[PDB]
Protein backbone atom coordinates (compact mmCIF):
# COMPACT_ATOMS: atom_id res chain seq x y z
CA UNK A 1 0.00 0.00 0.00
CA UNK A 2 0.99 3.70 -0.02
CA UNK A 3 2.21 5.59 2.71
CA UNK A 4 -0.74 8.08 2.61
CA UNK A 5 -3.14 5.17 2.53
CA UNK A 6 -5.07 4.28 5.83
CA UNK A 7 -5.42 7.92 7.51
CA UNK A 8 -5.97 11.64 6.48
CA UNK A 9 -3.81 14.41 6.28
CA UNK A 10 -5.49 18.13 5.80
CA UNK A 11 -3.53 21.34 5.10
CA UNK A 12 -5.82 24.62 5.62
CA UNK A 13 -3.74 28.42 5.74
CA UNK A 14 -2.67 29.43 9.33
CA UNK A 15 -4.71 32.19 9.14
CA UNK A 16 -8.23 30.03 10.09
CA UNK A 17 -9.76 28.17 12.64
CA UNK A 18 -7.21 24.71 12.15
CA UNK A 19 -7.44 23.82 16.01
CA UNK A 20 -11.23 24.02 15.80
CA UNK A 21 -10.97 21.72 12.72
CA UNK A 22 -8.80 19.72 14.94
CA UNK A 23 -11.89 19.04 16.75
CA UNK A 24 -14.23 18.04 14.18
CA UNK A 25 -11.02 15.80 13.45
CA UNK A 26 -11.47 14.25 16.86
CA UNK A 27 -15.03 13.45 16.81
CA UNK A 28 -14.36 11.67 13.35
CA UNK A 29 -11.13 10.06 14.75
CA UNK A 30 -13.13 8.76 17.38
CA UNK A 31 -16.55 7.47 15.35
CA UNK A 32 -13.86 5.57 13.00
CA UNK A 33 -10.64 5.21 14.51
CA UNK A 34 -9.17 6.72 11.79
CA UNK A 35 -6.06 9.44 12.39
CA UNK A 36 -6.61 12.65 11.38
CA UNK A 37 -3.50 15.39 10.79
CA UNK A 38 -4.52 19.35 10.08
CA UNK A 39 -1.40 21.13 8.87
CA UNK A 40 -1.07 25.04 8.54
CA UNK A 41 2.04 24.96 6.30
CA UNK A 42 3.45 28.46 4.76
CA UNK A 43 2.63 28.94 1.15
CA UNK A 44 0.47 25.65 0.89
CA UNK A 45 -1.04 27.06 -2.14
CA UNK A 46 2.65 26.84 -4.32
CA UNK A 47 3.47 23.56 -2.49
CA UNK A 48 0.68 21.61 -3.28
CA UNK A 49 0.95 21.55 -6.95
CA UNK A 50 4.62 20.48 -6.53
CA UNK A 51 3.81 17.64 -3.89
CA UNK A 52 0.12 16.57 -4.72
CA UNK A 53 1.17 14.79 -8.52
CA UNK A 54 4.60 12.88 -7.15
CA UNK A 55 1.79 10.82 -6.03
CA UNK A 56 1.85 12.50 -2.46
CA UNK A 57 0.75 15.53 -0.61
CA UNK A 58 -2.32 16.02 1.37
CA UNK A 59 -5.66 14.19 1.26
CA UNK A 60 -7.68 17.52 1.75
CA UNK A 61 -6.85 21.11 0.86
CA UNK A 62 -8.88 23.84 1.76
CA UNK A 63 -8.56 27.17 -0.20
CA UNK A 64 -10.77 29.96 -1.96
CA UNK A 65 -12.12 28.38 -4.98
CA UNK A 66 -9.83 30.74 -7.33
CA UNK A 67 -7.35 28.50 -7.23
CA UNK A 68 -9.31 24.87 -7.61
CA UNK A 69 -9.29 25.47 -11.36
CA UNK A 70 -5.87 24.90 -12.03
CA UNK A 71 -5.92 22.01 -9.20
CA UNK A 72 -8.12 20.38 -11.38
CA UNK A 73 -7.34 21.55 -14.87
CA UNK A 74 -3.75 19.70 -14.02
CA UNK A 75 -5.83 16.65 -12.86
CA UNK A 76 -4.68 17.44 -9.02
CA UNK A 77 -8.49 17.01 -7.34
CA UNK A 78 -10.49 14.08 -7.73
CA UNK A 79 -14.40 14.70 -9.17
CA UNK A 80 -16.46 14.61 -5.73
CA UNK A 81 -19.57 12.53 -5.49
CA UNK A 82 -22.18 13.90 -3.20
CA UNK A 83 -26.03 12.50 -3.82
CA UNK A 84 -28.88 15.09 -4.28
CA UNK A 85 -30.03 14.56 -0.75
CA UNK A 86 -26.47 16.54 0.81
CA UNK A 87 -26.41 18.72 -2.87
CA UNK A 88 -29.56 20.33 -1.15
CA UNK A 89 -28.67 20.81 1.77
CA UNK A 90 -26.12 23.98 0.34
CA UNK A 91 -26.65 26.94 -1.08
CA UNK A 92 -27.04 26.21 -5.26
CA UNK A 93 -24.76 29.06 -5.65
CA UNK A 94 -21.94 27.98 -3.67
CA UNK A 95 -22.24 24.77 -6.03
CA UNK A 96 -21.45 27.33 -8.77
CA UNK A 97 -17.97 28.48 -7.44
CA UNK A 98 -16.66 24.81 -7.20
CA UNK A 99 -17.84 23.61 -10.46
CA UNK A 100 -15.16 23.12 -13.60
CA UNK A 101 -16.66 22.35 -16.85
CA UNK A 102 -19.82 21.16 -15.47
CA UNK A 103 -18.02 19.12 -12.72
CA UNK A 104 -18.08 19.50 -8.95
CA UNK A 105 -14.46 19.72 -8.11
CA UNK A 106 -14.79 20.66 -4.03
CA UNK A 107 -16.49 20.91 -1.52
CA UNK A 108 -17.98 24.65 -0.67
CA UNK A 109 -17.70 25.52 2.81
CA UNK A 110 -18.26 29.52 3.41
CA UNK A 111 -18.76 32.97 1.45
CA UNK A 112 -15.87 35.40 2.95
CA UNK A 113 -15.41 38.46 1.69
CA UNK A 114 -13.67 41.80 3.28
CA UNK A 115 -15.32 44.82 5.19
CA UNK A 116 -14.10 48.01 6.64
CA UNK A 117 -13.08 47.44 10.39
CA UNK A 118 -13.26 50.10 12.94
CA UNK A 119 -12.70 51.19 16.55
CA UNK A 120 -15.90 52.58 17.55
CA UNK A 121 -14.37 54.55 20.46
CA UNK A 122 -11.80 56.05 18.31
CA UNK A 123 -14.53 56.90 14.89
CA UNK A 124 -17.73 56.78 16.60
CA UNK A 125 -18.91 57.38 12.32
CA UNK A 126 -16.41 55.47 9.73
CA UNK A 127 -15.77 57.51 6.22
CA UNK A 128 -17.95 56.56 3.32
CA UNK A 129 -15.40 57.72 0.61
CA UNK A 130 -11.61 56.36 0.43
CA UNK A 131 -10.94 60.17 -0.21
CA UNK A 132 -11.55 61.46 3.25
CA UNK A 133 -9.10 58.93 4.61
CA UNK A 134 -5.94 61.36 3.70
CA UNK A 135 -8.30 63.98 5.75
CA UNK A 136 -9.15 61.32 8.29
CA UNK A 137 -5.42 60.37 9.32
CA UNK A 138 -4.55 64.03 9.53
CA UNK A 139 -7.01 64.12 12.82
CA UNK A 140 -6.12 61.70 14.28
CA UNK A 141 -2.15 62.08 14.02
CA UNK A 142 -2.45 64.82 16.11
CA UNK A 143 -2.97 61.97 18.87
CA UNK A 144 -0.43 59.69 17.96
CA UNK A 145 -2.95 57.60 16.02
CA UNK A 146 -3.37 56.58 12.40
CA UNK A 147 -6.65 56.31 10.07
CA UNK A 148 -5.91 53.17 8.27
CA UNK A 149 -3.79 50.04 7.93
CA UNK A 150 -4.17 46.62 5.83
CA UNK A 151 -1.81 44.41 4.18
CA UNK A 152 0.03 45.92 1.39
CA UNK A 153 1.57 42.41 0.61
CA UNK A 154 -0.95 40.16 -1.01
CA UNK A 155 -3.47 41.48 -3.68
CA UNK A 156 -6.31 40.41 -2.32
CA UNK A 157 -6.64 43.59 0.08
CA UNK A 158 -5.98 46.35 -2.20
CA UNK A 159 -8.20 44.70 -5.30
CA UNK A 160 -10.92 46.12 -3.93
CA UNK A 161 -9.88 49.77 -4.34
CA UNK A 162 -8.53 48.77 -7.49
CA UNK A 163 -11.71 47.64 -8.81
CA UNK A 164 -13.94 50.54 -7.72
CA UNK A 165 -13.54 52.64 -10.75
CA UNK A 166 -13.23 49.80 -13.56
CA UNK A 167 -10.17 47.57 -12.75
CA UNK A 168 -11.39 43.99 -13.51
CA UNK A 169 -9.53 40.67 -13.90
CA UNK A 170 -10.21 38.66 -17.03
CA UNK A 171 -13.58 40.29 -18.94
CA UNK A 172 -16.76 37.77 -19.06
CA UNK A 173 -17.60 37.19 -22.49
CA UNK A 174 -19.57 34.71 -24.29
CA UNK A 175 -20.29 31.98 -22.04
CA UNK A 176 -16.89 32.64 -20.59
CA UNK A 177 -13.76 34.56 -19.32
CA UNK A 178 -11.44 36.02 -21.93
CA UNK A 179 -8.09 35.55 -20.96
CA UNK A 180 -6.95 37.99 -23.86
CA UNK A 181 -8.63 40.35 -22.46
CA UNK A 182 -7.07 41.64 -18.91
CA UNK A 183 -8.40 45.32 -17.17
CA UNK A 184 -5.14 45.73 -14.72
CA UNK A 185 -3.92 48.11 -17.37
CA UNK A 186 -6.98 50.41 -18.02
CA UNK A 187 -7.96 53.88 -16.61
CA UNK A 188 -10.05 52.87 -13.93
CA UNK A 189 -7.44 49.95 -12.23
CA UNK A 190 -4.17 52.85 -12.81
CA UNK A 191 -6.50 55.09 -11.03
CA UNK A 192 -7.12 53.21 -7.85
CA UNK A 193 -3.71 52.14 -7.26
CA UNK A 194 -2.22 55.32 -8.30
CA UNK A 195 -4.95 56.50 -5.20
CA UNK A 196 -2.95 53.57 -2.70
CA UNK A 197 0.51 54.96 -3.96
CA UNK A 198 -0.31 58.28 -2.90
CA UNK A 199 -1.63 57.22 0.68
CA UNK A 200 1.79 56.03 0.71
CA UNK A 201 3.77 58.94 -0.41
CA UNK A 202 1.74 61.32 1.98
CA UNK A 203 2.71 58.91 5.15
CA UNK A 204 -0.26 58.11 5.44
CA UNK A 205 0.85 54.23 5.16
CA UNK A 206 4.30 52.64 4.97
CA UNK A 207 4.60 50.07 2.64
CA UNK A 208 6.40 47.80 4.41
CA UNK A 209 3.12 46.97 6.11
CA UNK A 210 1.92 43.38 5.72
CA UNK A 211 -0.62 41.34 7.61
CA UNK A 212 0.73 40.49 11.13
CA UNK A 213 1.43 44.40 11.43
CA UNK A 214 -1.97 45.62 10.67
CA UNK A 215 -3.58 43.18 12.85
CA UNK A 216 -1.52 44.12 15.97
CA UNK A 217 -1.82 47.72 14.67
CA UNK A 218 -5.84 47.64 15.06
CA UNK A 219 -5.82 45.23 18.07
CA UNK A 220 -3.32 47.63 20.07
CA UNK A 221 -5.84 50.40 19.27
CA UNK A 222 -3.17 52.26 17.37
CA UNK A 223 -5.15 52.49 14.07
CA UNK A 224 -8.79 53.64 13.70
CA UNK A 225 -9.42 51.03 11.03
CA UNK A 226 -8.63 47.66 8.80
CA UNK A 227 -9.24 46.00 5.58
CA UNK A 228 -9.75 42.51 6.62
CA UNK A 229 -12.62 39.34 6.63
CA UNK A 230 -14.29 37.16 8.85
CA UNK A 231 -11.44 35.25 9.94
CA UNK A 232 -9.40 38.15 11.68
CA UNK A 233 -12.52 38.93 14.60
CA UNK A 234 -11.59 36.26 16.61
CA UNK A 235 -8.68 38.38 17.77
CA UNK A 236 -10.60 41.13 17.75
CA UNK A 237 -12.93 39.97 20.68
CA UNK A 238 -10.03 38.71 22.63
CA UNK A 239 -8.55 42.50 22.31
CA UNK A 240 -9.99 45.51 23.77
CA UNK A 241 -10.92 47.03 20.87
CA UNK A 242 -15.34 48.06 20.48
CA UNK A 243 -15.22 47.26 16.66
CA UNK A 244 -18.09 47.09 14.36
CA UNK A 245 -17.91 45.68 10.97
CA UNK A 246 -19.61 48.05 7.45
CA UNK A 247 -19.38 48.37 3.71
CA UNK A 248 -15.95 49.44 2.22
CA UNK A 249 -15.18 52.97 1.36
CA UNK A 250 -16.27 54.37 -2.13
CA UNK A 251 -14.28 55.55 -4.37
CA UNK A 252 -14.79 58.30 -6.98
CA UNK A 253 -18.39 57.71 -5.75
CA UNK A 254 -18.18 54.10 -6.80
CA UNK A 255 -18.16 50.78 -4.39
CA UNK A 256 -15.13 48.82 -3.69
CA UNK A 257 -15.93 45.81 -5.51
CA UNK A 258 -13.84 42.93 -3.23
CA UNK A 259 -13.39 39.53 -5.10
CA UNK A 260 -15.74 37.22 -3.35
CA UNK A 261 -14.26 34.06 -2.38
CA UNK A 262 -15.79 30.45 -1.10
CA UNK A 263 -13.41 28.59 1.30
CA UNK A 264 -13.60 24.83 -0.53
CA UNK A 265 -12.18 21.79 0.13
CA UNK A 266 -10.85 20.02 -2.35
CA UNK A 267 -10.13 15.93 -2.41
CA UNK A 268 -6.28 14.92 -4.11
CA UNK A 269 -6.79 12.85 -6.86
CA UNK A 270 -3.51 11.28 -6.04
CA UNK A 271 -4.68 9.95 -3.01
CA UNK A 272 -5.60 6.47 -1.98
CA UNK A 273 -8.13 7.80 0.74
CA UNK A 274 -10.76 9.55 -1.60
CA UNK A 275 -13.78 7.75 0.44
CA UNK A 276 -12.45 8.19 4.00
CA UNK A 277 -12.24 12.11 2.89
CA UNK A 278 -15.53 12.20 1.54
CA UNK A 279 -16.96 10.28 5.34
CA UNK A 280 -14.79 13.39 6.85
CA UNK A 281 -15.99 16.28 4.80
CA UNK A 282 -20.01 15.25 4.42
CA UNK A 283 -20.88 13.72 7.76
CA UNK A 284 -18.51 15.77 10.07
CA UNK A 285 -17.61 19.08 9.28
CA UNK A 286 -20.46 20.51 6.97
CA UNK A 287 -22.71 19.44 9.79
CA UNK A 288 -24.35 22.00 11.85
CA UNK A 289 -21.48 20.95 14.60
CA UNK A 290 -18.88 20.75 12.87
CA UNK A 291 -19.43 23.98 11.51
CA UNK A 292 -20.00 25.45 14.75
CA UNK A 293 -17.00 23.83 15.52
CA UNK A 294 -14.83 25.72 13.19
CA UNK A 295 -16.89 28.99 13.24
CA UNK A 296 -16.08 29.11 17.33
CA UNK A 297 -12.44 28.64 16.70
CA UNK A 298 -12.21 31.86 14.18
CA UNK A 299 -15.05 33.36 12.58
CA UNK A 300 -15.93 31.26 8.51
CA UNK A 301 -18.07 33.76 7.53
CA UNK A 302 -21.23 33.51 5.36
CA UNK A 303 -21.38 29.28 5.82
CA UNK A 304 -22.59 27.63 2.58
CA UNK A 305 -24.58 24.65 4.67
CA UNK A 306 -28.37 26.54 4.62
CA UNK A 307 -29.69 25.49 8.28
CA UNK A 308 -26.63 26.51 10.19
CA UNK A 309 -26.48 29.93 8.52
CA UNK A 310 -30.07 30.72 9.60
CA UNK A 311 -27.88 31.31 12.84
CA UNK A 312 -25.73 33.48 12.00
CA UNK A 313 -27.33 35.05 9.38
CA UNK A 314 -28.79 37.76 12.00
CA UNK A 315 -25.18 38.87 13.24
CA UNK A 316 -24.67 42.46 11.88
CA UNK A 317 -20.88 41.63 11.03
CA UNK A 318 -22.39 38.79 8.22
CA UNK A 319 -24.90 41.67 7.23
CA UNK A 320 -22.17 43.95 6.05
CA UNK A 321 -19.84 41.03 4.97
CA UNK A 322 -23.09 40.03 2.71
CA UNK A 323 -23.25 43.44 1.25
CA UNK A 324 -19.86 44.09 0.37
CA UNK A 325 -19.66 40.41 -1.24
CA UNK A 326 -22.86 41.92 -3.16
CA UNK A 327 -21.31 45.00 -4.35
CA UNK A 328 -17.99 43.00 -5.27
CA UNK A 329 -17.68 40.00 -8.30
CA UNK A 330 -17.10 36.30 -7.75
CA UNK A 331 -13.45 35.58 -8.46
CA UNK A 332 -12.92 33.44 -11.68
CA UNK A 333 -11.89 29.15 -11.66
CA UNK A 334 -9.61 29.61 -14.75
CA UNK A 335 -6.04 28.48 -14.72
CA UNK A 336 -4.87 31.73 -15.63
CA UNK A 337 -5.46 32.51 -12.20
CA UNK A 338 -2.31 31.98 -10.32
CA UNK A 339 -0.47 34.24 -13.13
CA UNK A 340 -2.62 36.63 -12.41
CA UNK A 341 -2.38 36.84 -8.85
CA UNK A 342 1.85 36.64 -9.42
CA UNK A 343 1.46 39.47 -11.67
CA UNK A 344 -0.41 41.51 -9.27
CA UNK A 345 1.39 41.20 -6.32
CA UNK A 346 4.38 42.20 -8.09
CA UNK A 347 2.88 45.24 -9.47
CA UNK A 348 1.41 45.88 -5.67
CA UNK A 349 4.54 46.03 -4.33
CA UNK A 350 6.63 47.88 -6.58
CA UNK A 351 4.28 50.96 -7.38
CA UNK A 352 4.05 51.10 -3.81
CA UNK A 353 7.30 51.14 -2.88
CA UNK A 354 8.46 53.47 -5.66
CA UNK A 355 10.59 51.13 -7.57
CA UNK A 356 8.20 51.52 -10.60
CA UNK A 357 5.57 54.57 -11.44
CA UNK A 358 2.18 52.83 -11.58
CA UNK A 359 2.26 52.94 -15.57
CA UNK A 360 5.52 50.26 -15.23
CA UNK A 361 4.07 48.33 -13.13
CA UNK A 362 0.72 47.49 -14.09
CA UNK A 363 1.32 47.02 -17.81
CA UNK A 364 3.42 44.41 -17.28
CA UNK A 365 1.38 43.13 -15.03
CA UNK A 366 -1.22 43.32 -17.83
CA UNK A 367 1.93 41.48 -20.19
CA UNK A 368 2.09 38.62 -17.95
CA UNK A 369 -1.56 38.26 -16.29
CA UNK A 370 -1.98 35.61 -18.60
CA UNK A 371 1.25 34.08 -19.48
CA UNK A 372 2.31 30.58 -19.49
CA UNK A 373 4.94 30.43 -16.95
CA UNK A 374 6.70 27.34 -15.11
CA UNK A 375 8.76 26.78 -11.22
CA UNK A 376 12.42 25.91 -10.45
CA UNK A 377 12.57 21.90 -9.24
CA UNK A 378 14.40 23.52 -6.34
CA UNK A 379 12.70 25.14 -3.38
CA UNK A 380 14.46 27.40 -0.30
CA UNK A 381 12.02 28.96 2.84
CA UNK A 382 14.18 31.70 2.17
CA UNK A 383 13.58 32.05 -2.01
CA UNK A 384 10.80 31.59 -4.17
CA UNK A 385 11.24 29.54 -7.05
CA UNK A 386 7.93 30.92 -8.98
CA UNK A 387 7.00 31.91 -11.63
CA UNK A 388 9.21 31.74 -14.50
CA UNK A 389 8.06 32.94 -16.71
CA UNK A 390 9.42 34.86 -20.68
CA UNK A 391 11.73 38.04 -19.70
CA UNK A 392 12.53 36.14 -16.51
CA UNK A 393 16.34 35.81 -15.43
CA UNK A 394 17.70 32.54 -14.23
CA UNK A 395 21.10 30.87 -13.15
CA UNK A 396 21.28 27.79 -15.49
CA UNK A 397 23.70 25.27 -15.01
CA UNK A 398 24.98 23.96 -18.63
CA UNK A 399 25.32 20.09 -18.77
CA UNK A 400 28.87 20.67 -20.40
CA UNK A 401 30.02 23.86 -10.08
CA UNK A 402 29.01 26.80 -12.48
CA UNK A 403 25.67 27.68 -13.27
CA UNK A 404 25.23 31.10 -15.56
CA UNK A 405 23.02 33.69 -15.99
CA UNK A 406 20.26 33.55 -18.43
CA UNK A 407 16.72 35.48 -19.64
CA UNK A 408 13.76 33.32 -20.41
CA UNK A 409 12.24 33.57 -24.35
CA UNK A 410 10.14 30.58 -24.19
CA UNK A 411 7.98 28.11 -21.43
CA UNK A 412 6.61 25.29 -23.24
CA UNK A 413 4.61 22.02 -21.96
CA UNK A 414 3.01 23.29 -19.03
CA UNK A 415 6.15 24.95 -17.46
CA UNK A 416 8.44 21.75 -17.80
CA UNK A 417 10.56 23.33 -20.68
CA UNK A 418 12.38 26.52 -21.27
CA UNK A 419 14.61 28.22 -23.73
CA UNK A 420 16.96 30.34 -22.00
CA UNK A 421 19.54 32.64 -23.62
CA UNK A 422 22.93 34.13 -22.55
CA UNK A 423 23.14 37.44 -22.98
CA UNK A 424 26.95 37.37 -23.53
CA UNK A 425 27.79 37.20 -27.38
CA UNK A 426 29.04 33.26 -27.98
CA UNK A 427 30.84 32.43 -31.11
CA UNK A 428 27.37 31.18 -32.46
CA UNK A 429 25.71 33.95 -31.83
CA UNK A 430 26.54 37.27 -30.62
CA UNK A 431 23.53 37.75 -29.39
CA UNK A 432 23.84 35.26 -26.87
CA UNK A 433 24.28 31.04 -26.89
CA UNK A 434 20.95 29.55 -26.62
CA UNK A 435 20.25 26.63 -24.34
CA UNK A 436 16.99 24.14 -23.82
CA UNK A 437 16.69 22.67 -20.06
CA UNK A 438 14.10 20.89 -17.99
CA UNK A 439 13.27 22.41 -14.54
CA UNK A 440 16.19 21.14 -12.48
CA UNK A 441 18.92 22.64 -15.03
CA UNK A 442 17.82 26.27 -13.21
CA UNK A 443 17.18 28.62 -10.26
CA UNK A 444 14.80 31.30 -10.88
CA UNK A 445 16.36 34.77 -9.52
CA UNK A 446 14.01 36.70 -7.75
CA UNK A 447 12.84 40.32 -9.71
CA UNK A 448 11.59 41.51 -6.89
CA UNK A 449 13.10 43.04 -3.87
CA UNK A 450 14.32 39.93 -0.94
CA UNK A 451 11.93 39.01 2.07
CA UNK A 452 14.17 36.87 3.86
CA UNK A 453 17.99 36.00 4.71
CA UNK A 454 20.07 33.37 4.54
CA UNK A 455 21.27 31.98 8.21
CA UNK A 456 24.72 32.16 8.80
CA UNK A 457 26.44 28.40 7.23
CA UNK A 458 23.62 28.71 4.34
CA UNK A 459 25.25 27.19 0.93
CA UNK A 460 24.33 29.44 -1.63
CA UNK A 461 25.06 29.89 -5.25
CA UNK A 462 25.94 33.61 -5.84
CA UNK A 463 27.06 36.04 -8.92
CA UNK A 464 30.97 36.37 -8.57
CA UNK A 465 31.39 40.61 -9.06
CA UNK A 466 32.46 41.32 -12.86
CA UNK A 467 30.79 37.92 -13.81
CA UNK A 468 27.45 36.47 -15.42
CA UNK A 469 28.38 33.37 -13.02
CA UNK A 470 27.19 31.70 -10.13
CA UNK A 471 29.72 30.00 -8.09
CA UNK A 472 29.53 28.00 -4.82
CA UNK A 473 29.70 30.00 -1.99
CA UNK A 474 29.29 29.93 2.41
CA UNK A 475 26.84 32.41 3.68
CA UNK A 476 29.12 34.48 6.73
CA UNK A 477 26.60 37.02 7.71
CA UNK A 478 23.80 39.37 6.51
CA UNK A 479 24.19 43.08 6.55
CA UNK A 480 21.94 45.05 7.37
CA UNK A 481 21.04 47.04 4.51
CA UNK A 482 20.33 43.22 3.47
CA UNK A 483 23.61 42.41 1.40
CA UNK A 484 24.97 39.38 2.20
CA UNK A 485 28.83 38.65 3.34
CA UNK A 486 29.97 35.56 1.77
CA UNK A 487 33.54 33.37 1.50
CA UNK A 488 33.82 31.79 -1.74
CA UNK A 489 34.94 28.57 -2.72
CA UNK A 490 38.50 28.09 -3.73
CA UNK A 491 39.24 31.53 -3.44
CA UNK A 492 38.86 40.09 2.35
CA UNK A 493 35.34 38.16 2.51
CA UNK A 494 33.07 39.12 -0.08
CA UNK A 495 29.80 41.27 -0.78
CA UNK A 496 26.95 40.52 -2.70
CA UNK A 497 23.81 41.88 -2.72
CA UNK A 498 21.31 39.47 -1.82
CA UNK A 499 19.21 39.65 -4.93
CA UNK A 500 22.20 37.46 -6.36
CA UNK A 501 22.22 35.31 -3.87
CA UNK A 502 20.13 31.69 -4.63
CA UNK A 503 19.85 28.51 -3.13
CA UNK A 504 22.35 25.86 -3.35
CA UNK A 505 20.48 23.14 -5.50
CA UNK A 506 23.70 20.78 -4.33
CA UNK A 507 23.20 21.68 -0.82
CA UNK A 508 19.95 20.38 -1.21
CA UNK A 509 20.24 17.14 -2.51
CA UNK B 1 29.13 34.19 -20.00
CA UNK B 2 32.00 36.41 -18.38
CA UNK B 3 34.13 34.45 -15.57
CA UNK B 4 36.41 35.05 -12.88
CA UNK B 5 40.03 35.24 -12.85
O1 LIG C 1 -3.59 37.98 -2.33
C1 LIG C 1 -3.56 36.94 -3.30
C2 LIG C 1 -4.50 35.85 -2.82
O2 LIG C 1 -5.84 36.43 -2.63
C3 LIG C 1 -6.81 35.43 -2.16
O3 LIG C 1 -6.33 34.76 -0.98
C4 LIG C 1 -6.99 35.19 0.21
C5 LIG C 1 -7.95 34.07 0.69
O4 LIG C 1 -8.97 33.80 -0.28
C6 LIG C 1 -8.61 34.57 1.97
O5 LIG C 1 -9.51 33.59 2.47
C7 LIG C 1 -7.54 34.89 3.05
O6 LIG C 1 -6.87 33.73 3.50
O7 LIG C 1 -6.58 35.87 2.54
C8 LIG C 1 -5.94 35.42 1.31
C9 LIG C 1 -4.95 36.51 0.88
O8 LIG C 1 -3.99 36.67 1.92
C10 LIG C 1 -6.93 34.30 -3.19
O9 LIG C 1 -7.86 33.36 -2.70
C11 LIG C 1 -5.55 33.62 -3.31
O10 LIG C 1 -5.63 32.53 -4.24
C12 LIG C 1 -4.55 34.69 -3.85
O11 LIG C 1 -3.22 34.11 -3.98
Amino acid sequence: MKIEEGKLVIWINGDKGYNGLAEVGKKFEKDTGIKVTVEHPDKLEEKFPQVAATGDGPDIIFWAHDRFGGYAQSGLLAEITPDKAFQDKLYPFTWDAVRYNGKLIAYPIAVEALSLIYNKDLLPNPPKTWEEIPALDKELKAKGKSALMFNLQEPYFTWPLIAADGGYAFKYENGKYDIKDVGVDNAGAKAGLTFLVDLIKNKHMNADTDYSIAEAAFNKGETAMTINGPWAWSNIDTSKVNYGVTVLPTFKGQPSKPFVGVLSAGINAASPNKELAKEFLENYLLTDEGLEAVNKDKPLGAVALKSYEEELAKDPRIAATMENAQKGEIMPNIPQMSAFWYAVRTAVINAASGRQTVDEALAAAQTNAAAEFGSSYWTSEYNPNAPILVGSEVAYKPRRGEWIQCEVLKVVADGTRFEVRDPEPDELGNSGKVYKCNRKELLLIPPGFPTKNYPPGTKVLARYPETTTFYPAIVIGTKRDGTCRLRFDGEKETEVTRRLVLPSPTALA
Amino acid sequence: ARTKQ
